[PDB]
């Protein structure tokens, strides 16, 4: 279906006229010099049955009528340009050839200067206008004559490069004459402004709206389903939107934040300094898409079809992909308040876990808190610890009563760690990487509190004897936080557990958490001690020696090597992921000459 | 009576085997899989045996007849002994877990080039346990 291009309110002008003139000339010099070469020449009367033409007269000569086909083409081809928006503006040529003012005519001829890209852009553009003016008219001849559809109805595109040649030819040799002439067209708009710093343009910013104003619908629909399950039947019309949400979003959001984590995870601060800067706000919003996710996620897993692993991974990744400096440097109250309720919720769902796996040993909502407990939730945290200590923005992040939520959530955890039965068993694997992130997450010393005072960056000494009370802090740094030990105590309790050299079954929770816990621990106060800042002395977060570094690595080692002689199992090689920065950790110096025999042995 | 999962596992066996993906087995592409084991038919040897299966009579199976095959078989218990069969010897070290070291030794047998390092990234995935070495149980997990 041809649409026409309306050449109606637009008119000819009349400064143009030269230029008209001329090119019909023009148009009746190469039509002179055609009929010519074909062996037309100037004949005494005009007669076509004679076979002769005696139009090889000068256009002072040629009649008004022939004048009118010249100048029609053109005038309609430039009532085509001119109402397409393309300005005409002012050149030198018009002045020039003012101030000038058997015979053999000749052309100059269009083909050796050659047009630049844009206006050959707008010359296929306007040679694609025309054939579709020649579709026109070759359509109305076609209902015309009712049948026969002539093969090159199909678009100027499908057309082939000898179907185009026609009105292409046309357009650079129209445009050329322009040109020769001097005429410069061009397009008549410049951009009037460009609205660059608002984020509302960028992709994933509008992408990211949608995914929150989807995952408040899939809310509503799990009220929905809530206000339904107290009845039987919660075969509702909603069935379609949630499968669709679940099936779709958390995909799509599982395949974006893979393709795109570099983005998110560094506003062009490593790579590409050129973008990919993620914006201050478009972190903000992402952290509580993270947040609303893992409420709606909480205690409803159960209505989910067993895509909740497929959640627990897109809650995972979205935890690599979290940004806690510049929330807390530039934050909104939401996501303050969602931070806050999700250290909330965290704690009373602990509290109620550490309830119910005691009480209700013997009898859905408590099956499904009890699986969210045991799969759901410990890798999740895990992950949270694990991106906060990687980029350190938990130094902020954590900074104000969220150090005494996590130290209390440390105690509810390490309490959950030393209480052993058979799901205890099956995950003590996870409380290990858990409680490795955890330790490399927390800023402060959590074990020593003697050096934490030092360390100016902490909850109790920061917010001072007055928020102190305000928060929920006791008053005591160590104190708020009471099961876990001291470096001090965990001290002794290595070298006695290496002198004892205990079994795997007998005491799993202790190198099922703690030694991860010590081997992501030990990376940030390299650099907050002496360890690796020298500088800064005696303000470091902790102070360790040597010494010391070589006393625990002879305690694990030598457990280790008392642990060969039981296999040493995939336990350890669970544990061998965190102790993958325990061996880039190692000085080469030990990997000359100190550690080879345990690498040989596990070469044995 | 056959069990809903079964026909799903059906499915992609189904796919596995109709590469054109119009749920038509043809004998040419039926053929070129006995190639790919070892075996070297002959046409009319693959057009006579296709025949059996046919219950239409169209040439082509389709995977309703398919099912019917697949149903006169015992394939009660086939389905995740084949699963352990192949943790049993893909485990060459025999810990009772497959080390992600072979892993890259018997996906080379297909002609693949997967780099070392990267498997126990993707094994990692497969160790949401954990473990750093695979077992039947992360096997189950992945099938
Ligand atoms: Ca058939
Ligand atoms: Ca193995
Ligand atoms: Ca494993």
């Amino acid at each position: 279906n041809p649409q026409p291009v309306d050449t109606s309110n637009i008119t000819i002008p009349e400064k143009l006229e030269y230029f008209i003139n001329k090119y019909a000339e023009h148009s009746h010099d190469k039509w002179s010099m055609d009929k010519l070469a074909n062996g037309w020449i100037y004949g005494e009367i005009y007669s076509d049955s004679s076979k002769v033409q005696p139009l090889m007269k000068p256009y002072k000569l040629l009649s008004e009528k022939e004048k009118e086909i010249y100048r029609w083409p053109i005038k309609e081809s430039l009532k085509t340009m001119l109402a397409w928006g393309w300005r005409i503006e002012r050149t030198r040529e018009g002045d020039s050839m003012a101030l000038y003012n058997g015979y053999s005519p000749r052309a100059i001829d269009m083909s050796n200067v050659t047009l630049s890209r844009d206006l050959h852009a707008m010359a296929e553009m306007m040679a694609e206008n025309y054939h579709n003016i020649w579709a026109k008219k070759k359509k109305m001849e076609l209902e015309s004559k009712g049948g026969g559809n002539h093969p090159l109805l199909v678009p100027y595109d499908t057309l082939t490069a000898k179907e185009k040649a026609k009105d292409r030819e046309k357009a650079q040799d129209i445009l050329k004459f322009l040109q020769i002439n001097g005429y410069a067209v061009s397009r008549g708009f410049k951009d009037l402004e460009l609205d660059t710093p608002s984020i509302e343009k960028r992709f994933a910013y509008s992408f990211l709206q949608q995914l929150i104003r989807y995952v408040d619908e899939a809310h509503q629909y799990i009220l929905e389903f809530d206000g339904g399950s107290r009845g039987k039947g919660e075969h509702f019309p909603y069935e379609q939107e949630i499968k669709f949400f679940a099936k779709v979003v958390l995909p799509l959001i599982d395949q974006y934040f893979k393709n795109h984590r570099l983005y998110f995870l560094s506003a062009a601060s490593r790579p590409l300094c050129s973008g990919g800067h993620a914006s201050n706000k478009e972190k903000e919003m992402v952290t509580s898409l993270f947040c609303k996710l893992g409420v709606l996620v909480r205690h409803r897993i159960s209505l989910f079809g067993n895509d909740a692993t497929s959640i627990v991974n897109c809650l995972h990744i979205l935890g690599q992909t979290l940004d806690a400096r510049t929330v807390m440097k530039t934050g909104l109250e939401s996501v303050k308040s969602a931070l806050r309720a999700f250290l909330d919720n965290a704690a009373e769902d602990l509290e109620k876990t550490m309830e119910n796996l005691k009480q209700g040993q013997f009898t859905k909502g408590v099956t499904q808190i009890i699986n969210y407990t045991t799969v759901a939730l410990l890798p999740m945290l895990s992950s949270l610890f694990e991106h906060i200590g990687q980029h350190q923005f938990g130094e902020d992040l954590i900074l104000e009563d969220v150090q005494v939520s996590c130290y209390r959530i440390l105690t509810s955890l390490y309490a959950l760690g030393t209480s052993k039965s058979i799901y205890v068993e099956r995950q003590r694997s996870a409380l290990g990487e858990c409680l490795a992130a955890f330790a490399g997450a927390f800023p402060v010393a959590f074990l020593e509190t003697h050096l934490d005072k030092h360390n100016i960056y902490s909850i109790y000494n920061t917010k001072s004897s007055r928020e102190r009370a305000a928060l929920s802090l006791p008053t005591n740094v160590e104190d708020v936080c009471p099961n876990i030990p001291s470096l001090e105590k965990l001290m002794e309790e290595i070298v006695e557990l290496a002198e004892s050299g205990i079994r795997y079954t007998q005491m799993p929770h202790v190198m099922e958490v703690i030694l991860p816990m010590l081997c992501s621990y030990m990376s940030r106060w390299w650099e907050h001690g002496p360890e690796n800042n020298p500088e800064r002395a005696e303000m470091c977060c902790t102070a360790l020696n040597s010494e010391h570094m070589n006393t625990l690595l002879g305690n694990i080692l030598k457990i280790i090597y008392n642990n060969l002689g039981i296999d040493e199992g995939a336990w350890m090689k669970r544990l061998a992921v965190f102790s993958q920065p325990i061996i880039n950790k190692v000085k080469p110096q030990l990997l000359k000459t100190h550690f080879l025999p345990l690498m040989e042995k596990l070469k044995k | 009576q056959l069990t809903e999962e079964q026909i799903a596992e059906f499915k992609e066996a189904f796919s596995l085997f109709d590469k054109d993906g119009d749920g038509t087995i043809t004998t040419k592409e039926l053929g070129t899989v006995m190639r790919s084991l070892g075996q070297n038919p002959t046409e009319a040897e693959l057009q006579d045996m296709i025949n059996e299966v046919d219950a239409d009579g169209n040439g082509t199976i389709d995977f309703p007849e398919f099912l019917t095959m697949m149903a006169r078989k015992m394939k009660d218990t086939d389905s995740e002994e084949e699963i352990r069969e192949a943790f049993r010897v893909f485990d060459k070290d025999g810990n009772g877990y497959i080390s992600a070291a072979e892993l890259r030794h018997v996906m080379t047998n297909l002609g693949e080039k997967l780099t070392d390092e990267e498997v126990d990234e993707m094994i990692r995935e497969a160790d949401i346990d954990g473990d750093g070495q695979v077992n039947y149980e992360e096997f189950v997990q992945m099938m």
